[PDB]
């Protein structure tokens, strides 16, 4: 697989193993504790459906190298829009100039180990004909206003990319991926005697579009997701004022996980815990969560969106134990951050391009299961709120505040789920609200291949999960 | 302008190429391109932490046959390169369907002439200049109060960018520009709770921003006026939205008005046309070409023309913001609006910030919100927020971990008044605006 | 910056 990405990346641009001992090198005349090289190529396409027909499509290349040299905190970085070893050259100049000083030279010989394989090398962009591809669109349409008669609209659109990456490194790192990411998303309008509202479904995962065409409980996947997004829309059309204040909350399965996206896991990154400016500095063997709640970071799920063969640093993506039966274990880390704290790099250095730094990021961040049922745990409420479904999330790591906005809400009485509620921002303390998690169910799911975190301006895609669970207490923004 | 001029007839002459390419192939075609350069740097504890150089190139072109359209792009400008775009853009065009609103902007309202602006201001900043320039900004923060105990760092950007934008009717139009920012960012603790807050400087010149020590002392300010916060029991209270976050409370109404969503009857402003939708003393005025302005521009991304407008003109929406797309589906003509918004000014009713507490007496300011909450099409809003309580018309104590909550429609209609603590850094400027009531979310 |  390295061999095959070498070819692309590097014999293809006229360049060979040694130019990468020559740009190194040039990079360990100064006084650094790591230097390294980073080739990306990319392919994006999109379709678009919208007004029943093809509206749109798109067809975006990418490619460049990405230089960086290290010594303790500081970092000199410089990139290009292009493959060739002047390129290389120009961005390891300007980079190296990070320290004036001179360093030994002496850097670890290249070579590369193996690693598990996580998803196909196939790229999806190719895999498929363009007419299947477009009946996927054609059938979400069709049976998102098949559904019901008060959907007017509907856009639905495919994405899909094809990356390579190789790094080398001074410390002997030499590694190389094959990426492929599909999502179909779906958005739909419902009208009713002039009420308008809107839904929205969607997933996917690296491997090629045939998982969209593929079944789901017994229908195909993309018809599940059509008719989720017309019942999306119907929820919310039918949506009451959601009631203000502290109580309650019963989080569902998947994508509600964005509540640990924001509660700890931006708060254990490494970066932040380094510079002792996150919350949760120092606080390794401290309580900060509910002894219910094991969370973890797995960039080792095979087919996963958040998954990392390899992380952009080279190290391959690793299950990671953050917090264990409440009790914090550690943190994220990027090779930087990692030799700064004296802890070792756990698979979680990314960056969003060659044109764009590395840092400590999560892949797929979740909550083990439970004891409780999801029946039981709403049947332990006599007035709150059941969240199955969210938006997005904030979080401010330094105060410990937090935010997450239902996208499907009802209120809980007397231990049932009534009426739908309309959208609500969530607002907490991290470690407070994960120590009012009273009860953990055993329906672990992951969301459908919808993440997009956003750290200094770099957006990767990620996964969250966890089982139902509850929040004794919860501030919740309604109006009523 | 060697380096920069340079980029720039490379880059006239890839716009150029690109059209050629596609004009036996196609009924129309839009080209765009740009490159931008420059410097980011930070700094830890006064030190430098980060050098970054940046040097960034796109070409974009969409293509337009028989009402079928096709987009392409590319890092790379070489003329196989730009070859291959042309060519992926022209095939996927074969295969999407006919949508006669689709094509180049209409011919009478482009900027063929486009006027020179004035935002171009380099500066040779060497990447040692630029770290001293963070390092005193970050100083300054860190040496104002013994409770500042740790650091965010010290920033300092500035780049340089051309842009060139061509199409099939005969345009073909470029400019320069510039942007400088200087920022700190620090952390105060007391009695076990750690604040973080930040103050920044930008222009187009740099002898337009602030000083290192200006930024740190501002800097400092915010974060210890941060300390020691409290959760608000859940309430009724007026908001006064400080400057800094009622920008982005005027900014709800681009999507609201924007014609991609009054075509699809998916904003809760699609019966407002022409109704009073703000108080009537207030209006909303849009000036495209300011000199110098942070995001003035001589034409829009399909190439038309911009215009001095009033978007709200004594409480009534005025006009949609149209794009070629949304003004054909409605039967109208573009307003010069993709790409969004090109300055808008609110001016204030005459009380400072100071006075308009006083006129409160008792409420909530926001200074700060998260989370996004706000519904495109019910107008429903829903958002986190930090800033501080006021009785007796006086700040009294930091809150923080409550929620805001209300309908635009409601917020807007009813704003009390503006104040002339107009915030000056940003695209739309105004000062702070007081709210006569939200649900106030907390304990 | 903020941090979604
Ligand atoms: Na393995
Ligand atoms: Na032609
Ligand atoms: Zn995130």
């Amino acid at each position: 697989s390295l061999n095959l990405v070498s070819e692309q990346l590097l014999a293809a641009n006229g360049l060979k193993h040694q130019d990468l001992f020559a740009i190194l090198g040039q990079l360990a005349e100064r006084r650094l504790d790591y230097g390294d090289l980073y080739f990306q190529s990319s392919y994006h396409e999109s379709w678009v459906l919208e007004d029943r027909i093809i509206k749109d499509g798109s067809y975006n290349i990418d490619q460049g190298v990405g230089v960086r040299a290290i010594s303790g905190e500081k970092t000199g970085f410089a990139y290009a829009d292009q493959i060739s070893l002047l390129a290389l050259e120009q961005s390891a100049q300007a980079a190296r100039t990070i320290v004036r000083d001179s360093g030994d030279g002496k850097v670890q010989t290249l070579g590369a180990v193996e690693h598990s394989p996580l998803y196909t090398s196939v790229d999806p962009l190719q895999s498929m004909s363009r007419e299947e591809k477009l009946d996927i669109l054609r059938r979400v349409d069709k049976v998102a206003r098949e559904a019901d008669k008060r959907v007017q609209e509907v856009t639905a659109s495919l994405s899909g990319v094809y990356e390579l990456i190789l790094v080398a490194a001074t410390d002997g790192t030499l590694a190389a991926d094959v990426r492929p990411l599909v999502r179909l998303s779906v958005s739909v309008l419902v009208e009713e005697d002039g009420k308008r509202e809107r839904g929205a479904s969607g997933g996917g995962g690296r491997f090629g579009y045939e998982f969209f065409l593929a079944d789901l409980d017994g229908e195909v996947r993309a018809d599940a997701w059509a008719k989720e997004a017309v019942r999306m829309a119907l929820v919310n059309l039918s949506a009451v004022a959601a009631p203000a204040g502290t109580m309650p909350v019963v989080l569902g399965a998947g994508w509600p996980g964005v509540l640990l996206h924001e509660a700890v896991g931006h708060g254990l990154e490494g970066d932040f815990n380094r510079r002792g400016t996150s919350v949760f500095s120092g606080q390794v063997g401290e309580l900060v969560a509910s002894e219910l709640c094991t969370v973890v970071d797995d960039g080792t799920m095979v087919d996963r969106r958040g998954s990392v063969a390899i992380d952009d640093e080279g190290t391959p993506g690793q299950y990671n134990v953050l917090i264990e039966n409440g009790i914090l274990k550690g943190y994220m880390q990027d090779k930087l951050n990692a030799r700064l704290m004296g802890m070792t790099p756990t698979g979680n250095g990314r960056r969003e391009s060659y044109a764009h730094l590395p840092m400590p990021r999560m892949t797929n961040t979740y909550m083990l299961p439970g004891k409780s049922t999801p029946q039981e745990i709403i049947e332990s409420v006599e007035y709150g709120i059941y969240a199955p479904n969210f938006g997005g999330g904030q979080v401010d790591i330094t105060s410990d505040k937090f935010v997450f906005s239902t996208s499907e809400a009802y209120l809980i009485e007397n231990g049932k789920v009534t009426k739908p509620v309309k959208g609500a921002t969530l607002i907490g303390s991290g470690i407070e609200t994960m120590q009012q998690i009273s009860m953990v169910g055993n329906d672990l799911k992951l969301d459908n291949g919808v993440g997009v975190c956003g750290k200094e301006g770099q957006s990767l895609p990620v996964g969250v999960g966890q089982p139902t669970l509850k929040v004794d207490n919860l501030t919740v923004g309604g109006t009523a | 302008i060697s380096q920069v001029e340079a980029q720039r007839k490379i880059l006239e002459e890839a716009v150029s190429t690109a059209l050629e390419l596609a004009s036996g192939k196609s009924d129309g075609a839009e080209v765009a391109v740009s490159k931008t350069t420059g410097i980011s740097v930070s700094t830890r504890y006064g030190e430098v932490e980060n050098v970054e150089f940046n040097s960034d190139g796109a070409l974009g072109i969409t293509v337009y046959h028989q009402n079928r359209k096709g987009s392409a792009s590319s890092t790379d400008l070489s003329p196989q390169a730009i070859a291959r775009t042309v060519q992926a853009a022209l095939d996927i065009a074969r295969y999407t369907s006919p949508d006669p609103c689709a094509g180049v902007a209409d011919k009478e309202l482009l900027a063929f002439d486009a006027p020179d602006l004035d935002l171009f201001h380099p500066a040779e900043v060497s990447p040692d200049e630029a770290i001293e320039l963070a390092a005193r900004a970050e100083q300054a923060a860190l040496q104002a109060d013994k409770r500042i105990t740790n650091t965010e760092g010290g920033s300092f950007n500035s780049h340089y960018g051309v842009k060139v934008f061509g199409n099939s009717h005969g345009m073909l139009q470029g400019y320069c520009s510039t942007r400088h920012s200087l920022s700190s960012c620090v952390i105060a603790e007391e009695n076990g709770d750690m604040e973080r807050d930040y103050a920044y400087t930008i222009g187009r010149a740099m002898s337009d921003l602030q000083t290192p020590e200006w930024v740190g002392a501002d800097c400092a300010r915010r974060t210890l006026s941060r300390l020691s916060p409290r959760k608000l029991s859940t309430m009724k209270a007026p908001v006064i939205f400080a400057n800094e976050v009622a920008t982005g409370l005027f900014g709800h109404l681009v999507g609201a008005i924007a014609g991609g969503s009054v075509y699809r009857k998916s904003t809760f402003l699609l019966d407002s046309l022409g109704k009073q939708i703000l108080p009537d003393w207030l209006t909303i005025e849009e000036h495209p070409h300011l000199l110098k302005g942070l995001a003035s521009t001589p034409f829009d991304s399909e190439g038309v023309r911009t215009e001095r407008r009033d978007i709200i003109k004594d409480g009534i929406l005025t006009q949609w913001l149209l794009t070629s797309y949304s003004a054909r589906k409605l039967g109208l003509k573009s307003t010069g609006h993709a790409g969004g918004i090109h300055n808008w000014r609110i001016a204030g009713q005459g009380l400072s910030f100071e006075q308009m507490l006083k006129e409160m007496g008792t409420g909530l300011v926001v200074t700060e919100l998260m989370g996004q909450g706000v519904s495109a099409i019910t107008g429903d809003y829903s958002r986190g927020a930090a800033g501080f309580w006021v009785e007796n018309g006086e700040i009294q104590y930091p809150v923080s971990e409550i929620t805001i909550a209300g309908n635009l429609k409601d917020m807007w209609r009813n704003i009390v008044t503006v104040g002339n603590d107009i915030e000056t850094r940003s695209n739309i400027q105004c000062g702070s605006v007081l709210l006569p009531e939200m649900k106030i979310a907390g304990q | 910056d903020r941090v979604y």
